[PDB]
């Protein structure tokens, strides 16, 4: 395989608006 | 009311944590906010090319290596 790293990443969120 | 346990509803075997991690092809670039979080344009890899997004720190605790990388490489 590709030696290589990751990472999480937020696959997520919500702007507080109104 | 009733009075049960939780479960284990998350695994505690190591394998695949796709669901929660994506690939670090490296970084593009970075930035800092003023509420003091670092952030730092991804390129994940493993999705669409077009998909690279800036991320905090936080979420890089795996791409220590490649992060680290670019931070001894660019200040």
């Amino acid at each position: 395989a590709r030696t290589k790293q990751t990472a999480r990443k937020s696959t997520g969120g919500k702007a507080p608006r109104y | 009311m009733v009075s049960v346990k939780p479960l284990p509803d998350i695994d505690s075997n190591e394998g695949e944590t796709d669901a929660d991690v994506y690939e670090v092809e490296d970084i593009l670039a970075d930035r800092v906010n003023k509420n003091g979080i670092n952030e730092y344009y991804i390129k994940w890899a493993g999705y669409d090319w077009y998909d690279n997004t800036w991320e905090p720190e936080q979420n890089l605790f795996g791409a220590e290596k490649v992060l680290k990388k670019w931070k001894k490489r660019k200040k």
